[PDB]
RNA sequence: CACGGACCAAGGAGUCUAACGUCUAUGCGAGUGUUUGGGUGUAAAACCCAUACGCGUAAUGAAAGUGAACGUAGGUUGGGG
RNA sequence: GUCGAAUUUGGGUAUAGGGGCGAAAGACUAAUCGAACCAUCUAGUAGCUGGUUCCUGCCGAAGUUUCCCUCAGGAUAGCAGAAGCUCGUAUCAGUUUUAUGAGGUAAAGCGAAUGAUUAGAGGUUCCGGGGUCGAAAUGACCUUGACCUAUUCUCAAACUUUAAAUAUGUAAGAAGUCCUUGUUACUUAAUUGAACGUGGACAUUUGAAUGAAGAGCUUUUAGUGGGCCAUUUUUGGUAAGC
RNA sequence: GUGAUUUCUGCCCAGUGCUCUGAAUGUCAAAGUGAAGAAAUUCAACCAAGCGCGGGUAAACGGC
RNA sequence: GAAGACAUUGUCAGGUGGGGAGUUUGGCUGGGGCGGCACAUCUGUUAAACGAUAACGCAGAUGUCCUAAGGGGGGCUCAUGGAGAACAGAAAUCUCCAGUAGAACAAAAGGGUAAAAGCCCCCUUGAUUUUGAUUUUCAGUGUGAAUACAAACCAUGAAAGUGUGGCCUAUCGAUCCUUUAGUCCCUCGGAAUUUGAGGCUAGAGGUGCCAGAAAAGUUACCACAGGGAUAACUGGCUUGUG
């Protein structure tokens, strides 16, 4: 699918509150090790004797993924997110 | 790199503009180019990245772009007063194999017709792209003078087998603050183009085309 | 499974050596001053089966 | 309940390329001498046999042409029907594969990001970026199986702009380096790609070549996302079209 | 032609506890609960009692926090007496 | 069978339970051995089998819906009992009539447009699907089929023009009708409407029939969640108590 | 492992094992090293055996 | 005598390790297994003229595709046949007449559509923000999909209007854990500042056994708790003539 990298939509910033122009990028993610409560809990549960202690998922069925767009306002610098359907090829031409 | 309080580049640009024409008032060859060497990246192991980051500020006015096209863009090129070419002319150019390797040297670039560029891939044969002169297309309703201005002001960072990419980023003519804006734009484009957004860039140098000993970057 | 036979041979219960009719351990004379500096003479009295 | 032997050949792929090669080879050797009947299916076919001798020699013939795994099953009527379930390895030639890490390390320390280059009684993978092959056997596949990344439907076209070389060849394949562009924006953009490939001796500047475009791709694969980002390329080139007329 | 049963006597299987829901009875009622303890005794009973504490009389919010009358504590439709 | 030895045997001594010992049978280890015996944890757990103790009265079922690593089991709804509470002939019904909707099966008709599987001969640069090679394209090697070509009668549960019977939704008034004129931040060009009202008029029938064992409402909980047979209409299997 | 005597025990090291008088970073843990940071930390280089590459072995399993 | 700050010994770390330990080894099903998915969905038929209705019944589809193939406006008419025009010959381009759709509308089938929902152009981003109500499956829970308003901001058009993705009927996913967007936001409890962490509102990362365990065989050496198996009787068949 093709989506242009510019789009005029509504933004809910306190200064704008109207239809403004945004530019479009795609969303990605990160992670954290000596920070997050789940990781700090899992490591202590994992230490010692006993084995694995949590499930491990290996029965993947989907082959594609939904795509999320991040929109940044050119006059406000207030981002917004918008999800699309499942597609196999995506670009921002 | 992530930008580093550009007053050092400001003093370097001032020393370069006092080197050119204030200690050697040479003939008009103003081109204050920025040379950048990258560090900590393997050419074969990493992807060979490239982009073009065309700033409208111009420094190389004398350029050769033999507009290859059809009849209507030939008349448009004759109006814009630039060196054009014809269809039978390009057919003779692909006929004589030695003429292409010379016409790639008598020209400085090229600008093709969105009606004949999907043939320069095969008709005008190889070594044009090896000399990095693959023509950029121009439409049937866009301005030819504006496209020639853009093809004279369009700079392109490409990753070769060497980590020493240099670009004619400015002229030594004038406009210290506009030159500072050009240096900021080039540094931003290189830092965003590299894989690590700050760490990979090592060597930055200014040289006003005269083998000047004023880099200070 | 269970403990196999070559594993069982190391506890040494019914796998020890049968040493009743043996004449004694066969070894050389202890090194001392006479063998270290000169020589000494003995005599062989009997040649036996072990 | 009237045959006593059934052989069921299956391949769980929409585009059954290895299965159609197998059908051409069965038709070109005429191994279907003693078939009672043939049942079509969605992913293969069933051959029928009056005694199990022709069935086991069909298994013997199939065990040396294609990478398969077969299992035996016993039926009762109240004298015993037999059923032979044969599965072909669902990886066809010119398909793009990400390998498991331990298998890739044990199979010659090859890259995980490979291409299926030849199918025989075993299967053969090859790294297109550096010319290097590997042989995977059906039993070591079926010990812990995996799937392919992309099949031959998302092959996009590419226009070759320029060729170089590196000198290294391993016979029939000259590992070179070519600059290329897409035929959906060659007359639109200034976007060029630089691909180190094994289509160096076969390709010259100005023609069309099929490939995988990784930079426009939504891949949901744990083997893929366990890779590194910089060591996966943008384009993987597979084959040249070259239509005469 | 399913399983148990030769005959007789005796024994033999929804119990108790902690915390609860609905319904009923009783005592007091914006309150209610003496029995952890103390006083006393005809002595494991009965009788008497202080300060606390539990539940109820205020909700809502993840929290910081805020916290229930425009009016005969409102208008319309029915409504036993 | 063997009977002078890889013989037979007394006593002493050594090897102990996931251990021993085995010229090997999973053999033997105190009538116990594909992991001995003894006591305790221990009244181990059991969606599985058996049993479960006095009388009379009144009421009285289900084998079905949805979800569950569910199918010899649960939760949930239904069916049932008990406690009642607010009131007093309501406006209700496994029914008819009158009025007014919806349907596309039986029958008709195909020949009025759809009228079919089946074994169906060639016509190659009218198509060609792919499969194997190929330092690649005046590029070789393969076979289902494209298209029935100059063949019609033939008929339908997935075809249509008409169209029953049986079964099905709504209405048959007081929470109604009519006249007059109050509210509004909605609506109209408006003094128009829309919704809700004030005041007034209309009971011997208050707007078809027949019936009405009181009507309405709430809380709580049991068992059940293997069904089967008959007439009629049907689907799959020559067909069956399939 | 084979199973008195007699006679015959062919060829393959490729697959799986077992092995090593062979090359050198391909993978490469804790500890130690360096950089940025106020610091907790983050990033990077180096990196033992083993694995991988290379050689041996069939009266090893197999294969013809 | 030999060896020597090396072995040895202690702690952590990386390999190797059925020698040993513990555990597991889906469901439906004319018995299991193989096959298939009748396991989550969609169209026609079974299906007997409201709705509902089973079978490992039948004919097929789904895990996609699209910045236009979404939205608004304007102009035009499609398949096909006939008669004509140099090369022109089934079939190339032009002209006229007939043409109720026999064409097209991404994909299965069914429905719908002619100054259009089809074809060709012009402008665009309503495929936006905030949250309630309703319909289908239904326990009237969740998930998916859809309908009609309200309060904003926009598009298109002269305008009335239309527009909350695809003409309609399918195209998809909890808790826990990560991550992102937004709130001159709340907390770190002796008091502050800055990192770090935790919260609130709204999305993504996925469970296809699709209301959602993390999982290989063999037993003829076998064990336990239970449930089922035995003369032919078609509610009436069998004998000589495809
Ligand atoms: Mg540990
Ligand atoms: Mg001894
Ligand atoms: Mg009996
Ligand atoms: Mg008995
Ligand atoms: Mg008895
Ligand atoms: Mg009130
Ligand atoms: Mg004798
Ligand atoms: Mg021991
Ligand atoms: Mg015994
Ligand atoms: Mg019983
Ligand atoms: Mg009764
Ligand atoms: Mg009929
Ligand atoms: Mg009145
Ligand atoms: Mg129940
Ligand atoms: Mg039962
Ligand atoms: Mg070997
Ligand atoms: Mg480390
Ligand atoms: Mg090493
Ligand atoms: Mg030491
Ligand atoms: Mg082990
Ligand atoms: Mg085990
Ligand atoms: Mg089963
Ligand atoms: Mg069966
Ligand atoms: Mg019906
Ligand atoms: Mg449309
Ligand atoms: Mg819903
Ligand atoms: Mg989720
Ligand atoms: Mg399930
Ligand atoms: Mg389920
Ligand atoms: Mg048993």
């Amino acid at each position: 699918v093709n989506v242009p990298k510019t789009r005029k939509t509504y933004c809910k910033g306190k200064t704008c509150r109207k239809h403004t122009q945004h530019k479009v990028t795609q969303y990605k993610a990160g992670k954290a090790s000596l920070f997050a409560q789940g990781k700090r809990r899992y490591d202590r549960k994992q230490s010692g004797f006993g084995g694995q202690t949590k499930p491990v998922f290996h029965k993947k069925a989907k082959t594609t993924k939904k795509v999320v767009l991040r929109l940044e306002c050119v006059k406000c610098k207030t981002r917004a997110q918008l999800t699309l359907k499942r597609c196999k090829h995506f670009e921002l031409g | 790199m992530s930008k580093i309080t550009s007053s050092q580049v400001r003093e370097h640009v001032k020393e370069l503009l006092k080197y050119s024409n204030e200690t050697k008032k040479r003939n008009f060859l103003e081109t204050v180019e920025l040379q950048v060497g990258l560090k900590n990246y393997d050419p074969q192991r990493d992807k060979r990245f490239s982009g073009s980051l065309k700033l409208p500020n111009c420094p190389r006015p004398n350029m050769s772009i033999c507009i290859f096209g059809d009849a209507f863009d030939v008349d448009r090129a004759k109006s814009c007063g630039v060196d054009a070419m014809s269809v039978d002319d390009l057919k003779k150019l692909n006929k004589n194999k030695k003429l292409i390797k010379k016409l790639s040297k008598k020209y400085n670039a090229f600008i093709a017709s969105e009606v004949l560029i999907k043939q320069v891939p095969r008709l005008l044969g190889p070594q044009l792209s090896k000399a990095g002169k693959f023509p950029t297309p121009v439409s049937h309703n866009d301005d030819l003078y504006g496209k020639v201005t853009d093809v004279r002001s369009t700079i392109k960072f490409q990753l070769k087998k060497v980590l020493c990419l240099a670009v004619a980023v400015g002229n030594v003519e004038m406009e210290e603050d506009v030159l500072v804006n050009q240096i900021l734009m080039s540094v931003n484009f290189f830092v965003s183009l590299l894989k690590k957004n700050w760490q990979n860039v090592g060597s930055l140098v200014v040289k006003s085309s005269m083998g000047p000993a004023f880099r200070l970057y | 499974g269970r403990v196999i036979r070559n594993q069982r041979k190391g506890a040494g219960s019914i796998f020890t050596s049968h040493t009743r009719l043996r004449q004694g351990a066969a070894k050389l004379r202890t090194l001392d001053y006479a063998e270290r500096h000169g020589y000494i003479r003995g005599i062989v009295k009997q040649i036996v089966h072990d | 309940n009237t045959w006593r032997a059934t052989v069921q050949i299956r391949q769980k792929v929409p585009h059954k390329r290895t299965f159609l090669f197998l059908e051409q080879l069965i038709l070109k050797h005429n191994a279907h001498v003693d078939t009672i009947s043939i049942s079509e299916a969605k992913d293969g076919l069933d051959f029928f046999y009056a005694q199990k001798n022709h069935a086991v020699k069909m298994i013997d013939f199939l065990n040396a042409v294609v990478p398969i795994k077969h299992k035996k099953s016993e039926e009762l009527i109240s004298t015993y029907k037999f059923s032979y379930s044969v599965e072909i390895v669902p990886i066809c030639k010119d398909d793009l594969v990400v390998l498991p890490k331990k298998l890739a390390k044990s199979m010659g320390n090859i890259s995980q990001f490979v291409l299926c280059s030849k199918i025989s009684n075993t299967v053969q993978f090859m790294d297109p970026t550096t010319l290097q092959t590997a042989d995977l056997s059906p039993s070591v596949y079926w010990r812990a199986p995996f799937n392919a990344l992309a099949d031959v439907t998302q092959l996009v076209e590419f226009i070759v702009l320029d060729v170089d070389s590196t000198g290294i060849s391993r016979g029939n394949r000259v590992l070179a380096d070519i600059t290329v562009a897409r035929t959906s924006d060659l007359g639109v953009n200034d976007q060029v790609y630089y691909v180190r490939s094994h289509l160096g001796g076969i390709c010259h500047a100005g023609d069309s070549v099929m490939g995988y475009f990784i930079a426009n791709s939504n891949y949901n694969s744990d083997l893929f996302d366990g890779l590194n980002i910089d060591y996966v390329p943008d384009v993987v080139l597979v084959k040249k079209l070259y239509q005469r007329k």
